[PDB]
RNA sequence: AGACAG
DNA sequence: CTTTAGGCTTTTGGGAACTGTCTACAT
DNA sequence: TTCCCAAAAGCCTAAAG
C-alpha cells in the first residue's frame, strides 16, 4: 500500500511522554553547576578509550549494578535501564520563552529554506526576525532582486509573532508571484492539510546517543553537525540567561535563531549522517555485522558427499557453536557455565575426544536435515547462487585445517575457486529460520534464470572431473561397429 | 651445486647496481663526506638557509647546525610542559641536530630538531612502525603535460596552458596560440584567463614591453581585434613572439573592453592591474624565482635568470613544447629520482613560511627577544617529521615477509601525484595519455611487474638502472639501441 | 565584533563551553569594554590604536586553541559513522544471559562449592527468596555472595545478571554458610533494610599476596593483607544500618540471637564469625 | 608440507598497572609465574598474561590461589597466542616511581628478574 | 608458498556491543584476546539484504537482522539455544510476541531523529 | 583513505 | 504599452563495487 | 580526479489588462 511520511505533532509527543520532563530553557550557564547539568543531559560522555564495564546503569555513572533494573535513581530522577536496550527518547525539550507566541516546526523550516532562503537574500530571515541587515542594491541578480522588491513593496511586518499569527496570508502571498515558482499545488496542499501541526508549542531536543563526545589524549573528539545544534539549544539558554531580560523583539530573534539553527542541524545531518555511503540508512538499516557469523578460506572435499553438506573446521566449530557446546556439556556433564566456557575456550586450539563427541550429537540431533542450516556468502554477491543453503556435518578433527568443505557442484553458483578466497557463513538459529533459506537453497538456481527449458551453465561439472569422464569415454577400447560385427 | 658452475654463472651474469640495490634513499639521506662528517639531510638544510639567507636583515646570519648529544636528545625529547615529563616509548628511530643562527657575533637560543635516520634498504622505524622510504621519479625542470608545462617552485606549483585566438591582420583574419597561467590561487562578459602578456602588460608599459623583448614597435604591417585600437609594425622587423604578444593584448582586450575608452591609457600601468589591485601578489610574483629552479633550467637547457626572462623563453623557445612536444610524457629518460626534497617538505615550507613572515612584519631594528619568539614559533622539534606518515605517499609501510630487500622493499617508485598523496585521487589511469607504452620501461621500472599500485611499468624500479651523481637516470648505451627500435614499434601507424 | 566573529570561521573550539554561537558577539563585546576600553593609552603615538588592539582582543578569544594538549575540542573525520567511537562493552551480552541462566539454579552449584549439602537447606532457602525477592538487595549480601560463591560462579557475574538471579545466589550462599557452622553471617544473607593473632597469621599464610603501603616518614612500612580490608569493608557495610531478618526459622533460632522487637541485632563478635568465614574460603580454594 | 613450515615471528603486549594484575598461568601454587620464561613453551592453550582487575572488595574471591590459576574467560583479560611456540625473549618496562606498589607482594618475581637483566644491560651502555 | 595462509578466521557466536547496541570492529588490545578472530562479519550488506529480500519474503531477513541489530532479540536467541534440550533445530528463535518487531536500535534512532524533525514514515491507510 | 586478498 | 509566464541554455552539486586484514593519530 | 546527470538560476520572447 505504499510507505509516505506524515507530519508529527510534537505537543502529542510532549504530553505522551509522562516521565521526567526537563526543559533546555531553563540552563542559565555561564557557571559550574549549570555547564555540567547541561553535559550530563546533552553530550554522552566517554571519558576513556577503553571498553566500558556497566551494562546496565542510569543517566549517571554511579549505579554499575544491573539487578537494580527501573530503579528511580535519586541523583538524576531517571530509571536504570540497559545501556545497549536504552530507550532513544528526546533527551530535552524547549518551550515559547515568555515573549514568544509558538515555535516553527522544524519540517517547515527546512521546507522554506529550500525557496525562501538564497545566496543574495534571506526571504525567511527577512521576514521573521527583525535583526536582519541586507542591501538592496548589493543583490547581483534579477529574477532575486525583482522578488525582493515585490516583497518590501507588500510591506509585512517583520516580528516572528506576526508571521506565526498571519502565516496563512504570508504563505498565500509567498504562493503567488514568484517567491517559491514551483511544486506549489503540492506545497499549498501540504500547508492547508497540516496547518495545526507546523506550529508546536514544545520542540524536542534529540536524545543523548545522537551527541558523542570522546574525551581522550589530545583533547575532545566530537562531530561537525552536532555543533549546529549545539548552538540551537544554547541559543534558547541565552533568552532565560541574560541579566536584563529582553525586550519581545530580541525575544522572537533570538527564538528564530535558534529554529534556523535546528533546521540547519537536521538538514545537515540528514544529508551526512544518513545519506552518505556509510551512515545510517545505507549502512545500518539494511544489515550490518551479524552475530554468530563466521569466516574463512574455503578449501573443499573431493569426496563422494552431498551438494547440501558444509564442513565447519575445529576453531570456528567451536566459536560459532559456543553456546550449543555449553548446553550440551551442563546438560551431561555436572559442570557450572563458567566452567564450560573455560573448557570450549581451552580447547579452541586444542583437540579432544569430548567436543568432538558433541559437534557429532548437536549435528545428529538436527535431526530432520543433513545437518546445522547455515547460509554461505560469496562477495560480491551478484547472482542467487552468490548466497546459498548448507548443512554443517561435521567439524575437521584436524586443528591445521581453517577451511570450509563447500561442495563442488555448488562452487559454480558464485565465482568461488580455491585460489585463497575467504567466505562468509551464518548460522541459522531456527527452524524457521532454516525454513525460510531453504529459498536460496541451491536447487533454486538449476534452472537457468535467463531460458525457458535450460538448466543453468552453473550445474556443469567442473575441469578435472569432465577430462577424466573424457578419457573414460572417448577411448579406442573396442573395434568399430562392422569390425564388432564381422 | 657444482661450484664451478656457479662462479660460471657469476662470470657470465651483469650485477646490479650497488646505488639502487643497498638503497637509493640512503644514499639521497644518510651520506656522509669524507672531508667533513655531515650528512646529506644536513647539506641540504645548509643549502636551503643559504638560498634563503637573502631574506636576512643584515646581520641575522646562520651559523649552521650541530649535532645534538643524546644526553641533549633525551632531555629535549623529554621536556616539563606543565608538571608533566611525557616520553614516547618506542623504537622511533631518529636523531636529533640543532640549528644555529648568529646575530651581530653573538649566539642565540640553538633550535633543536629531529631527523628521520634511515637505515639500510631504505627502512625506518617511526612510533614503533616499520616504514620504507621509496625515491619519487621527478622531472628534472619542468614537465610536459597532456596540453601544458608545469614548473614546480618553492611556494608554489604553476601550470602554463595555452588556447586559441583570432586577430585581423591587413584585413584577413588569423589565428594565434595565446598562452596563459593561473597564478592567483583565489581566482577559483566572456570568462579569460590570465595571459603571460597580459602580466607583461601588467607590470611594463606595452610599449615598454615591446621595446625591451623584441625589436618591435606599436602604434596604439597592421594588426587589428576581431569582432578598437591598431597596433602597426614594421614590414620586416617581425617575429613570432611579437605575434603571441598581439594576440594575448587581443585576447585580453576584445571581451574586456568597457574599460579602454582612450587607447593610449594601454601603454600605462595601473590600467592593466584593475583588468587583472594586489601589488603584493605582483610582488611576489616578481620575486617568486629561487636558486634550485634556475639551476635545474640550466641543467635542461634554459638560460634563466629572473622571472621575466622564464616567461620569454617560455613564450618563445618553450612554446614549442605545448603545440608539438619533441620530448614526450609517456617516457622516463632525464628525470631525477629525488628523495630530500619530499622527505623535507615540511621543513622546506616551513623554512620558507619563516623567512617570509620575517620578512614582512618590518626592515627596522629586530630585538634578541623577537628573533627567539620568532624561531621558536618556526623551528619546532617535529617540523620536518610531524606529517612524515600522513602527508608524505612516499614513505610505506613495510609488510615483506622476505630476507631480501629488492623484490618489495627497495625497488618501489612513486609517481608524483601518488607521491603527495594528500589529494587521495584517482584519476583511473586508463584515459590518460601519460601511461602509454614506452621503452624507457624496459630500462627503467620493471614491466610484468605490474602491482595495483601502478599497473604498468612505472611502479617499480629497474634495478640494473644507471644513475649518476644527484640522482639523474642516465641511459645505458648498448641496450639503448634496441630500446629505440622498440619504441619506433610503439608508435607504428 | 559582529563582522569580526563572521569573518572568521568559528573553530568548533567555540562550542567549548555550551554556549550558543549567537551570544559569542555580546559576550566579546562585553570583554572588550571592560577588559580594553578601560585600559588604553588615548594620548600615546607608538600604542597601538584602540581599534587594532580591539580587533587582536576579539581574535585572540575567537582562537584560543592557537595559545594551549588535552581538554581541547578536534571534529573528528569518520568503516562508518556509527561505528566511528572507539568504545566497547568489556563483557559479551551472551555470557550474561548463559550466566544468568546459570544463576537461576543453586543445587548444582551448592553441590559444586561442597558435595556435602543437605537438600532440605536449600529448599528453605528457596522458599524464603520466594519471599524475599519483593525487596532491594544490599551490598554486603552482594558482597557474602560474591565471596562464598567463586567456585562455580564468577563474582563479578553479579554485577551484571539480573535481580532473580542475584536472590537465587544469596540463597545458595546462606546454605553454604548455614552447613559450614557461620549462622550469623548466614543470617545476614536474605535481610530488608529498616584482626587477632591467629587469624592473622592463618589468613596471611591463605593469602600471601599482600597490598604495599607507602613509607611513613620515610621509614617503609609493611603491607596489610586485601583480604583484610575485603573483610573490615564487609563488617562496614554491615554495621551500617538495622536490618529486619527474612529467612529460615530455623537458621535464626540456630543464630542464637532471638529479639522480640522485629530488629535483627548484630553480634559483638561479628567481625571474627566474617573472618572465620574468609579462613575458611581461602582453604576450601587452594 | 613438513619440508614447507614457516616461521611465525609474533609479539604480546600486556599492561599491568593500577587497573589491573596479572594471573598465575605457567607456575604452581608454590612459584607464581604470569607468563613463560625465555626459552620456554606456552601452555596446550595458548594463553598469556590473562591480567584480571584489581578490586580490594573481592579479595577473598578473585586472590586465592586457585582463583589466580583459574582463568575466567569473561572478565580477565589474556592474550591468546599459538599454542606450543618457543618464546623468543621478553621485554620489560617497569615505572618504579611509584611510592605504592599497585601489584601486591608476591606477583612480581619474573617480572623483576628481567626487569633488572635489562637495567643492567641498558646501565653498561649508559656507563660506556 | 604464500601469505594469506589462514588463521584469520573470524567465527564469533556472540560479539561485545557497543553503548549504542550494535556490534563493533575488534581493537588490537580486544582483537589479540581471543583464540582465533572473534570479529562480527557484515554478511548482509545492501547486496545481500537485496538477494533475501527478493528471494525470501521480507519477513525473514528483517527478523534476521532484527536479532543482529536488537540485543534483547540476540539475547533471547542466545536464551533459547541455552534453555532447550535440542541446542539444534530449535522450534523457534525469538518469541515475537514476547519480543516485538520495532525494537531494532538504528531503526529507532532513524525514527526518533525523524521526529525529532517533525515526520515520521508509517505505513499508507 | 592507502595497501593487500578474493 | 507594461507586467509578468514559458522554454532553452548555464551553472552547481551529489555521487561514483562488496566483503576481510593491516597501516597510520598529542607538542 | 574526472565524468554523469538532474535540479535550480538565468535569460530572451511572448500574451493579457
Ligand atoms: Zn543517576
Amino acid at each position: 500500500m505504499g510507505l509516505y511520511a506524515k507530519v508529527v505533532d510534537h505537543n502529542e509527543v510532549h504530553d505522551q511522554f509522562t516521565g521526567k520532563r526537563i526543559y533546555a530553557n531553563d540552563y542559565n550557564t555561564s557557571n559550574s553547576d549549570e555547564k555540567e547539568e547541561f553535559d550530563r543531559h546533552f553530550y554522552s560522555h566517554f571519558q576513556d578509550s577503553e571498553a566500558i564495564e556497566s551494562s546496565v546503569s542510569c543517566d549517571c555513572r554511579a549505579i554499575e549494578d544491573a539487578h537494580k533494573l527501573g530503579v528511580i535513581c535519586d541523583i538524576c530522577n531517571t530509571p536504570v535501564v540497559n545501556t545497549s536496550s536504552r530507550p532513544i527518547e528526546p533527551s530535552m525539550w524547549v518551550r515559547t520563552p515568555k515573549h514568544v507566541r509558538s515555535l516553527i516546526n522544524p519540517r517547515l523550516i527546512i521546507m522554506l529554506t529550500g525557496y525562501l532562503v538564497t545566496k543574495e537574500f534571506d526571504f525567511l530571515a527577512y521576514l521573521t526576525d527583525t535583526s536582519y541587515r541586507y542591501d538592496v542594491e548589493s543583490i547581483g541578480s534579477k529574477e532575486t532582486r525583482r522578488k525582493v522588491d515585490r516583497l518590501l513593496h507588500r510591506g509585512f511586518e517583520r516580528g516572528l509573532n506576526h508571521f506565526i499569527d498571519n502565516f496563512n496570508e504570508i504563505f498565500q502571498f509567498l504562493l503567488d508571484a514568484n517567491i517559491i515558482s514551483n511544486n506549489k499545488s503540492e506545497f499549498a496542499q501540504f500547508v492547508a492539510q497540516n496547518k495545526d501541526k507546523l506550529f508546536p508549542k514544545y520542540l524536542p531536543v534529540p536524545s543523548k546517543l545522537c551527541f558523542v563526545a570522546e574525551s581522550t589524549t589530545s583533547g575532545t573528539y566530537l562531530d561537525k553537525p552536532i555543533e549546529a545544534a549545539i548552538d540551537a539549544t544554547l541559543t534558547f539558554a541565552s533568552i532565560d540567561a541574560s541579566s536584563v531580560p529582553l525586550s519581545p523583539i530580541k525575544a522572537q530573534n533570538r527564538t528564530m535563531r535558534g529554529l534556523r539553527l535546528y533546521g540547519q542541524f537536521y538538514e545537515i545531518y540528514a544529508k551526512s549522517r544518513i545519506a552518505q555511503k556509510p551512515g545510517l540508512a545505507r549502512r545500518h538499516m539494511f544489515g550490518a555485522r551479524l552475530n554468530a557469523t563466521a569466516r574463512a578460506v574455503i578449501t573443499s572435499i573431493s569426496d563422494p558427499h552431498d551438494y547440501d553438506e558444509l564442513h565447519i573446521p575445529w576453531g570456528v566449530g567451536c566459536q560459532l557453536l559456543k553456546y550449543h557446546l555449553t548446553n550440551k556439556l551442563k546438560a551431561k556433564f555436572n559442570m557450572t557455565t563458567r566452567e564450560a566456557f573455560s573448557f570450549v575456550y581451552e580447547n579452541v586450539l586444542q583437540y579432544n575426544q569430548i567436543i568432538a563427541d558433541l559437534f557429532k550429537e548437536l549435528i545428529a540431533e538436527a535431526a530432520p536435515y543433513k545437518g546445522m542450516g547455515c547460509t554461505f556468502h560469496r562477495n560480491p554477491t551478484l547472482q542467487r547462487g552468490s548466497t546459498q543453503q548448507f548443512f554443517i556435518t561435521k567439524v575437521k578433527d584436524d586443528i591445521n585445517d581453517n577451511s570450509i568443505s563447500m561442495s563442488v557442484l555448488c562452487l559454480k553458483a558464485p565465482n568461488a575457486d580455491f585460489d585463497g578466497d575467504q567466505l562468509n557463513l551464518t548460522l541459522m538459529p531456527d527452524v524457521y529460520l532454516t525454513k525460510a533459506t531453504e529459498r536460496i537453497a541451491p536447487h533454486t538456481w538449476v534452472l537457468s534464470i535467463d531460458e525457458p527449458h535450460e538448466i543453468s551453465g552453473n550445474l556443469e561439472l567442473q575441469g578435472p572431473v569432465v577430462e577424466t569422464i573424457i578419457n573414460w569415454a572417448h577411448e579406442k577400447y573396442l573395434p568399430p561397429l562392422e569390425e564388432w560385427l564381422k | 651445486p657444482d661450484p664451478f658452475l656457479i662462479e660460471k654463472i657469476r662470470e657470465n651474469t651483469p650485477c646490479m647496481n650497488p646505488t639502487l640495490a643497498n638503497g637509493i634513499t640512503v644514499e639521497h639521506t644518510m651520506t656522509r663526506d669524507p672531508n667533513t662528517g655531515v650528512n646529506m639531510t644536513r647539506r641540504y638544510i645548509d643549502s636551503l638557509f643559504d638560498i634563503s639567507s637573502v631574506l636576512f636583515p643584515d646581520g641575522f646570519k646562520y651559523e649552521g647546525n650541530r649535532a645534538c648529544t643524546p644526553l641533549k636528545h633525551f632531555e629535549e625529547i623529554t621536556r616539563e610542559y606543565n608538571a608533566k615529563r611525557i616520553a614516547n616509548i618506542a623504537p622511533t628511530d631518529m636523531y636529533m641536530i640543532d640549528l644555529m643562527f648568529s646575530y651581530k657575533g653573538e649566539m642565540l637560543y640553538p633550535r633543536p630538531m629531529l631527523l628521520p635516520a634511515f637505515k639500510r634498504g631504505n627502512m625506518v622505524t617511526i612510533n614503533g612502525a616499520k616504514y620504507i622510504g621509496s625515491p619519487v621519479l621527478t622531472d628534472v625542470g619542468f614537465s610536459v603535460l597532456n596540453d601544458s608545462i608545469f614548473i614546480p617552485f618553492r611556494r608554489t606549483k604553476l601550470t602554463f596552458k595555452q588556447t586559441d585566438h583570432h586577430y585581423m591582420c591587413n584585413g584577413q583574419r588569423k589565428i594565434m596560440y595565446v598562452i596563459w597561467s593561473q597564478i592567483h590561487n583565489e581566482m577559483a562578459r566572456p570568462h579569460i584567463e590570465s595571459c603571460l602578456a597580459h602580466y607583461f602588460f601588467c607590470q611594463f608599459g606595452v610599449t615598454q614591453t615591446f621595446k625591451q623583448w623584441a625589436n618591435v614597435d606599436v602604434k596604439c604591417n597592421i594588426y587589428s581585434s576581431a569582432t578598437e585600437m591598431v597596433l602597426v609594425i614594421p614590414r620586416h622587423q617581425e617575429s613570432i613572439f611579437a605575434t603571441r604578444l598581439i594576440a594575448g593584448f587581443w585576447y585580453v582586450v576584445d571581451a574586456f573592453p568597457m574599460r579602454f575608452t582612450r587607447p593610449e591609457y594601454v601603454d600605462s600601468t595601473n590600467l592593466w592591474r584593475v583588468i587583472l589591485n594586489i601589488d603584493s601578489h605582483l610582488h611576489s610574483f616578481c620575486n617568486s624565482l629561487d636558486e634550485m629552479t634556475i639551476e635545474e633550467l640550466k641543467t635542461v637547457g634554459v638560460n634563466v635568470s629572473t622571472i621575466w626572462e622564464l616567461l620569454y623563453e617560455i613564450m618563445t623557445s618553450l612554446a614549442h613544447h605545448l603545440y608539438a612536444t619533441d620530448i614526450d610524457e609517456t617516457s622516463m629518460y632525464g628525470k631525477r629520482l629525488t628523495v630530500l626534497h619530499y622527505l623535507m617538505s615540511e621543513f622546506n615550507y616551513a623554512v620558507s613560511m619563516f623567512g617570509y613572515m620575517f620578512q614582512s612584519r618590518r626592515d627596522r631594528e629586530w630585538t634578541v627577544q623577537e628573533l627567539n619568539e620568532g624561531l621558536k614559533r618556526s623551528f619546532k622539534l617535529q617540523t620536518a617529521i610531524k606529517r612524515l606518515t600522513v602527508d608524505h605517499g612516499e614513505l610505506d609501510t613495510m609488510s615483506n615477509p622476505n630476507s631480501s630487500m629488492l623484490i618489495k622493499g627497495t625497488s618501489i617508485l612513486v609517481t608524483q601525484d601518488r607521491a603527495k598523496t594528500a589529494k587521495a585521487h584517482n584519476k583511473s589511469l586508463i584515459n590518460d595519455s601519460s601511461r602509454i607504452i614506452h621503452a624507457s620501461i624496459a630500462e627503467v621500472g620493471q614491466y610484468k611487474n605490474q602491482p595495483k599500485n601502478n599497473p604498468d611499468g612505472r611502479g617499480r624500479l629497474n634495478m640494473y638502472t644507471k644513475v649518476g651523481p644527484t640522482g639523474l637516470v642516465e641511459r645505458r648505451e648498448e641496450v639503448r639501441e634496441i630500446i629505440d627500435n622498440a619504441q619506433l614499434m610503439f608508435r607504428a601507424k | 565584533v559582529k563582522f569580526c566573529v563572521e569573518d572568521e570561521a568559528p573553530t568548533l573550539a567555540n562550542l567549548y563551553r555550551g554556549m550558543s554561537s549567537a551570544e559569542v558577539p555580546d559576550i566579546l563585546q562585553a570583554k572588550v569594554m571592560v577588559r580594553r576600553l578601560t585600559i588604553l593609552p588615548l594620548n600615546d603615538a607608538t600604542s597601538h590604536s584602540i581599534v587594532s588592539n580591539m580587533f587582536r582582543y576579539v581574535k585572540s578569544n575567537l582562537n584560543p586553541a592557537e595559545r594551549s594538549t588535552a581538554d581541547r575540542v578536534n571534529d573528528k573525520r569518520p568503516t562508518s559513522f556509527i561505528e566511528s567511537h572507539k568504545t566497547k562493552q568489556r563483557v559479551t551480552p551472551g555470557d550474561i544471559v548463559a550466566y544468568n541462566l546459570d544463576a537461576l539454579d543453586v543445587v548444582k552449584l551448592v553441590h559444586k562449592i561442597d558435595d556435602t549439602v543437605p537438600v532440605e537447606l536449600i529448599q528453605e532457602c528457596l522458599d524464603c527468596v520466594a519471599v524475599t525477592a519483593t525487596k532491594d538487595i544490599y551490598p554486603h549480601q552482594i558482597l557474602l555472595a560474591q565471596w562464598v560463591m567463586h567456585k562455580a560462579f564468577p563474582a563479578r557475574a553479579f554485577s551484571h545478571i539480573n535481580k532473580n538471579a542475584v536472590n537465587h545466589l544469596l540463597a545458595a550462599a546462606q546454605s553454604l554458610m548455614w552447613h559450614w557452622g557461620f549462622q550469623q553471617v548466614a543470617v545476614f544473607m536474605q535481610v530488608e533494610l529498616y584482626i587477632q593473632i591467629k587469624y592473622k597469621d592463618v589468613m596471611d599464610e591463605l593469602y600471601p599476596h599482600q597490598r604495599q603501603q607507602r613509607a611513613i616518614n620515610g621509614v617503609p612500612v609493611a603491607p596489610v593483607n586485601i583480604a583484610g580490608i575485603a573483610v573490615q569493608s564487609a563488617h562496614a557495610s554491615i554495621r551500617s544500618s538495622n536490618w529486619i531478618y527474612h529467612g529460615p526459622d530455623r537458621l535464626f533460632k540456630e543464630a542464637e540471637q532471638v529479639t522480640q522487637n522485629k530488629v535483627l541485632v548484630v553480634p559483638a563478635t561479628i567481625k571474627s564469625v566474617i573472618t572465620e568465614l574468609v579462613i575458611h574460603l581461602g582453604k576450601l580454594n587452594q | 608440507l613438513k619440508r614447507m613450515m614457516p616461521t611465525s615471528y609474533s609479539t604480546a603486549v600486556a599492561n599491568a598497572g593500577r587497573k589491573a594484575f596479572f594471573l598465575n598461568m605457567y607456575g604452581d601454587d608454590k612459584i607464581y609465574k604470569p607468563f613463560p620464561d625465555i626459552g620456554d613453551v606456552i601452555r596446550p592453550d595458548g594463553v598469556i598474561f590473562a591480567i584480571r582487575d584489581h578490586d580490594d572488595d573481592l579479595a577473598p574471591a578473585e586472590m586465592t590461589p586457585r582463583a589466580l590459576r583459574t582463568l575466567d574467560r569473561t572478565f580477565d583479560r589474556a592474550v591468546i597466542g599459538t599454542p606450543g611456540a618457543k618464546v623468543i625473549d621478553i621485554d620489560i618496562w617497569r615505572d618504579e616511581r611509584v611510592n605504592p606498589s599497585p601489584t601486591p607482594t608476591g606477583m612480581d618475581a619474573q617480572l623483576v628478574k628481567y626487569h633488572t637483566h635489562l637495567s643492567s644491560y641498558y646501565r653498561e651502555l649508559l656507563k660506556i | 608458498l604464500l601469505e594469506k595462509i589462514g588463521e584469520d578466521w573470524s567465527a564469533a557466536a556472540s560479539v561485545k556491543t557497543q553503548p549504542f547496541g550494535l556490534p563493533s570492529k575488534l581493537n588490537n588490545a580486544d582483537r589479540a584476546s581471543t583464540p582465533g578472530r572473534e570479529t562480527a562479519i557484515r554478511s548482509f550488506g545492501e547486496s545481500e539484504t537485496r538477494s533475501y529480500n527478493c528471494t525470501v519474503g521480507p519477513g525473514p531477513t528483517a527478523e534476521i537482522l532484527d536479532q543482529t541489530n536488537n540485543p534483547l532479540a540476540h539475547a533471547a536467541v542466545i536464551e533459547s539455544w541455552l534453555t532447550a534440550e535440542k541446542p539444534s533445530s530449535v522450534p523457534v528463535a525469538v518469541d515475537r510476541e514476547k519480543i516485538p518487531f520495532g525494537g531494532s536500535r538504528p531503526v529507532a534512532m532513524f525514527d526518533h531523529l525523524l521526529e525529532c524533525s517533525g515526520i515520521a514514515l508509517e505505513y499508507a491507510p
